[PDB]
């Protein structure tokens, strides 16, 4: 096939349109590149091995396109958070639509492609993190463990210090990033399972931490 | 029942 076992790739989630860093575990066919890629996601072990349609797997992004090399009409992979456009989000494919540089800002606008429809004229915040989309056949396969893209969003208060105290992005009681963490639905603040007891993630669609009742 | 595994995708 195009992509071999153990090869590092990006796999697209067909619901949200985002591409995720993943790795090829097994390759099977159905009946020509209409094959099935069995990928495990780098930082989502809980999802185990997912099956991907070949149209949704490409070689792992590696090459950054500098602001000065960005041309309008160019189709790239960049970071956007459609629910919070001022924050970091996930990795989507976009056609660059407009650039404006003034004394104070470099302004990148592009049409972000989501799950089904597109999202015209988005103001891209992360201008120094635009990836070239690897083309099939061209370019080498990624076989050595690569550096990680940053995906969001970011705790403004702990600055994602993946080694620090945080009564926000982590347990509102402690903060320990210590699969089965559960979250308020009024405050949106996260809680553990322990911090009275528990057993096996409730039926109920909603569920609560004391300060919002 | 909202798990921080679940929501880990905005
Ligand atoms: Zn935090
Ligand atoms: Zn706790
Ligand atoms: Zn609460």
């Amino acid at each position: 096939s195009l992509y071999k076992v153990n090869e590092y790739v990006d796999a697209r989630d067909t619901n949200m349109g985002a591409w995720f860093e993943a790795q090829v575990v097994r390759v099977t066919r159905k009946a020509e590149e209409d094959v099935i890629y069995h990928v495990k996601y780098d930082d989502y072990p809980e999802n185990g091995v997912v099956q991907m349609n070949s149209r949704d797997v490409r070689a792992r992004a590696r090459t950054i396109i500098k602001w000065q090399d960005l041309e309008v009409g160019q189709v790239v992979m960049l970071n956007y958070n459609p629910d919070n456009p001022k924050e970091r989000g996930f990795w989507y494919d976009a056609e660059i639509s407009r650039k404006r540089e003034t004394r104070t800002a470099r302004e990148l606008y592009a049409n972000v492609v989501l799950g089904d429809d597109s999202l015209n004229d988005c103001r891209i915040i992360f201008v120094d993190e635009v990836f070239k989309i690897e083309r099939p056949g061209e370019g080498s396969p990624m076989v050595d463990n690569p550096m990680r893209r940053k995906s969001g969003p970011s705790c403004k208060h702990c600055k994602d210090d993946v080694n620090r105290l945080c009564r926000v992005c982590a347990c509102h009681l402690c903060g320990g990033r210590q699969d089965k963490q559960l979250m308020c639905d009024e405050c949106d603040m996260a809680f553990h399972i322990y911090c009275p007891p528990l057993s096996s993630v409730p039926s109920e669609d909603e569920w609560y931490c004391p300060e919002c009742r | 029942a909202r798990t921080k595994q679940t929501a880990r995708k905005s």
